[PDB]
């Protein structure tokens, strides 16, 4: 059965060759997560560094009121 | 039911071309907010204090209540206007990158469709195969049960059978496999697809490699993102060497406050105070510790790195071009190889039967010979299978992969065939 | 010794899953850092300032010297408590990648040590089948040697024998590979493995694929992370069309200054003030230019791609469960197929053993049905491995992939076998 | 022309290595952007206002004209420190990985070019086997035409003649892709290379894996990047908790400022001011919310995590060390016993013409032991290529992969032989 054997044994190539697919789909699945984790970490940062540091009246806005109040003071 | 009624229902449901399109329209979208801060900003403030004093202040309170509508607008700041051009070529980019995933789309839904025929043909073959063991097995053991021949071929020709049987049931979970990979790819799944017409499949030459080459280079998109991320990096130098420059602002202001001041020795009065301020401020960097200078050298080598990368994407096309080109003169001649293996095969396969019924040879060599033509058989589907997606390969080497590349091959299928393992 | 204490040490040394339990930790303490914005943000301060004139101020020196102490509290805004709600879906979606980690270590160590154990039964096998053929061998190389035989005959064992101790060697070789491979998985080296119990070896056909289809749907986690990116993505569009809100403030602020004038033309006088400060401010953008819709828009067009995520994942989960459940049924199939090859082979070696006692058959076919046997019995192993592997393939689909289905297997296995490969 | 020159005008063209170097480049220049901040940032500022008011301040106009050069040095700022040399560190871990890119290119080269001499081989074996069958097949028309023999043994001839054909056609196409890579992987067509000199093939053992072991560990790179990242974790966490720390800033300005009031009601007067402040800012948080003990424990957690990485780099280095190894030492093995298997091969083939020309075998026999043959010889080649690139697997597993360790290979090399499928 040899003619049948080396046709089926690459057949069995051919299966493990998916399997290896499979495989590789399960790591590109990994690394797809890991790539999102780190989209969503990078996305967290900047809105809490656009958050805090902007909450705090340095808008140029409030800090011209606040110098209103500073002139009308020494009046 | 065919190959572009297939591929229409892959475009319109299959989610990694809307996901690329949503993240395309993303970034198309996106350079409005890239544009946002070149536009009059306006916002408003308001304010409520109570300040007291306790050190040469005592009894020197007051009620401050403000509110500022403030305006902005920028009239100098060329960091900005590079921001802005730098997300038009990221965008630039993001639609090259959905043109890669269409054409992606469309070589995906070709193969899986194939890989389903070549599935069905492989399990048909092997079939066929246990047929035939099966004639010759049962001709052995009438032949014995009479007396003409011994237990030994019986015996072999078992053996042989049971192989057979074993590769049936692997065809058969291939096929079963290859189906669900077709639904995966479309969204449905079909129990009837066009099947390859044989009898009028021709084989053509693809055209010289040098004019794929050039047509590679001016049409394939791995080069049209390199090219794109080039520019890009040099607008980054731009970018980066734009921050000696200075800078111009508009702002406008109108105030209102009303202070009143509450204590024994509270020496001022009240107010109620307006102000309407039309200012311009300017502002230039002189020195910042290397910073820029910095800056800009890191964005000279990130574009020495992007002419790197499009270096080493312009040797990847030239080799799938090349490769792809031979792929399919390997898979022309191969076509031709195994058409004459499959004859000579088909003739040993008679010869080896005439021997052994005048004894010359045995049943071990007609059992060989069985299996050596069906093996030819199925090498030869695999062969026609693999040069059509090797003719798929080159047009997309090219970037001129497109719905009628898909229509040619429709044309190449024939009749119906059931994708059911029955 | 087992698969129970292999996946034991496994668990408790694989730096894998150490990893992914540090970033689910990190992750639900950046919840904190997230939080930490909304409560009280104590600050103080304190400057030493010596200002000198030189226009209209010659001689009008001043020496300032300032102490603050600011407080600064969050009444309303949006934003942060919309980064707070994302950081805690992030979370939850480290969770699920912590779990996914999870049954990939059950689902490694199962197949490490099943790959350990097909590779001991290869070699098994392929010194099984050198020993036969160096038996054939010999005698024919005695019967040479008395007259009864040509030199034909032992120089094709002798070809055959040299084939049979080059896969030897690759045998040897791909079973230390395979004890390496497991070292690296669970970090020990196991000279002692319990091997598969085949004569209590059991095959049970799943359940219906509509059960297991429902049980994924309901239970896979590459669908849990997928759902829970598209929530994160909604909250993602809330989060940025929280933009046109106003923000309120309950700045503080307690502050004590010493300003010393000292100068010829110094007209004002020393002071030693204070102030204490109760601020409530409130902020309200008006116009950006068109910044927050272009964030909205572009926080829909995610919400769609993470929609059609979600509608790839389906796919890919209805893909591989439907895989899973063929290849669990092909499995059972190719034993029962398989083991009918190895009864016929090994009556066709038999039958040619005789066949070439009374001169029907030649010494060659003797030794391919030798090799065919013991081809027969390495696939037979094989399938009996792919199953279990193929069950377990299935449990992870479902993603009820737990100790529980290891101890089912480990049930399933027997007495020990050494790994050594002598 | 041989592997030394060919991997001297890959190393000065290949573009991965130029863009790992440009990478290189920009992390140890942006070592300059981040230690800037701690320089003194010296900028100018202009401000043009005309203020109006509207309440108790109506016909109070004022037009300012205002110019300050401001200065900003860093007195103490551990946070700057801190991030400073997390960039130096990060250059080291992009040095690292620019050594471990220049061991990949070698790897890359030497492995490239020996595929193609595997497939030069390929082929030449694969032309041989035809030469022989087709030998064979007119020794049997030839003796048919004579009447000395049947049709049986011709039409067996040919279908093997045939199988063989379309290997050749197999064979070419791979040699061509073979050389197409190796054009991708060097930037030229090499249409003679150096051939290995079979007759001086020496395998040598490798020294024990205890030794290998040693060295790997002490030099592998997988591990020094994986340390050099614990030591960027660590001071991550040092970074993190540099915040409750206060700082220092010894702002310094130089401003001037003409004011004029214009107003019916304008009861101030021109003015033309000047200011020269040298002062002295600190900073010290309080209370942030918890936000700083919160980045200190996930950069704690991060740390855990770094070293999980840690071990994983060390398992996997291990693991690589010892199949590396094993895998040296079974290829020393099969070229020993693919050399006996070629040699029974061969008088295993002329025995099955001596019978076949007696009558005791056929002609199927014959040519299936040319076949076999053939196989042996193209198998103890590849067997020899699959040693010397095993060799630079164990040197790459050690980090020790250098020039000299090609200029070994170029030494086993002999005289030149021509890539051309022809």
């Amino acid at each position: 059965a040899t003619a049948k054997w080396t046709t089926e044994n690459l057949a069995k190539t051919q299966a493990a060759q998916a399997e290896r697919a499979k495989a590789a789909m399960l790591s590109q699945q990994a690394a797809k997560a890991k790539q999102a984790k780190l989209t969503q970490h990078l996305k967290d940062v900047v809105d809490r560094a656009l958050q805090n540091n902007k909450t705090r009246p340095t808008v140029i806005d409030l800090a011209h009121q606040n110098n209103q109040q500073m002139a009308a003071m020494a009046e | 039911e065919n190959l572009l009624q297939v591929y229409q229902q892959a475009r319109i449901s299959n989610p990694d071309l809307r996901k690329s399109a949503a993240d395309r329209d993303a970034a198309f979208e996106k350079i409005n907010e890239a544009r946002s801060p070149l536009l009059p900003q306006l916002g408003l403030g308001a304010d409520y204090t109570y300040t007291s004093g306790f050190r040469d202040y005592k009894d020197q309170n007051s009620n401050v209540t403000s509110g500022s509508l403030q305006l902005t607008q920028v009239l100098f700041d060329m960091s900005k206007w590079r921001a802005l051009t730098l997300q038009e070529k990221a965008a630039g980019i993001q639609d090259v990158t959905y043109q890669t995933d269409q054409q992606t789309l469309i070589l995906n839904t070709a193969t899986a469709y194939f890989k389903v025929l070549a599935a069905i043909d492989t399990l048909s073959y092997t079939e066929a195969q246990k047929q035939a063991i099966y004639r010759q097995l049962d001709q052995t053991t009438q032949r014995f049960n009479v007396g003409l021949v011994a237990i030994t071929d019986v015996q072999n020709a078992r053996s042989q059978y049971d192989a057979v049987l074993a590769n049936e049931v692997t065809a058969r979970n291939d096929l079963d496999n290859a189906v669900e990979e077709l639904r995966q790819v479309t969204g449905n799944y079909y129990p009837e697809l066009a099947s390859l017409n044989v009898d009028g499949f021709k084989t053509s030459k693809p055209q010289a490699v040098n004019a794929l080459l050039k047509e590679a280079e001016n049409r394939n998109l791995s080069l049209l993102q390199a090219r794109l991320n080039q520019d890009l990096a040099r607008e980054q130098i731009r970018q980066a060497q734009d921050g000696h420059l200075p800078t111009l602002d508009l702002n406008a202001s109108s105030g209102v406050s009303n202070n009143r001041y509450s204590g024994s020795k509270s020496i001022s009065q009240d107010a109620d105070i307006g102000q309407n301020k039309i200012g311009l401020s300017f502002s230039l960097p002189l020195y910042q510790g290397g910073m820029v200078n910095s800056q800009v050298k890191q964005a000279q080598y990130n574009f020495v790195g992007a002419s790197e990368q499009l270096e080493s994407a312009h040797r990847s096309v030239v080799q799938t071009v090349r490769s792809s080109f031979n792929n399919v003169n390997a898979s022309i001649s191969s076509i031709n190889a195994y058409k004459q293996a499959v004859v000579s095969a088909q003739s040993s396969l008679d010869a080896m039967e005439a021997g052994y019924s005048v004894g010359t040879r045995t049943i071990v060599d007609v059992l060989d010979a069985t299996t050596t033509l069906y093996n030819a058989k199925q090498q030869l589907s695999n062969a026609r299978y693999n040069y059509l997606i090797n003719e798929l390969n080159i047009k997309s080497a090219l970037g001129t992969l497109n719905e009628q590349d898909l229509i040619a091959l429709n044309n190449t299928l024939g009749k119906p065939i059931s994708t059911s393992a029955d």
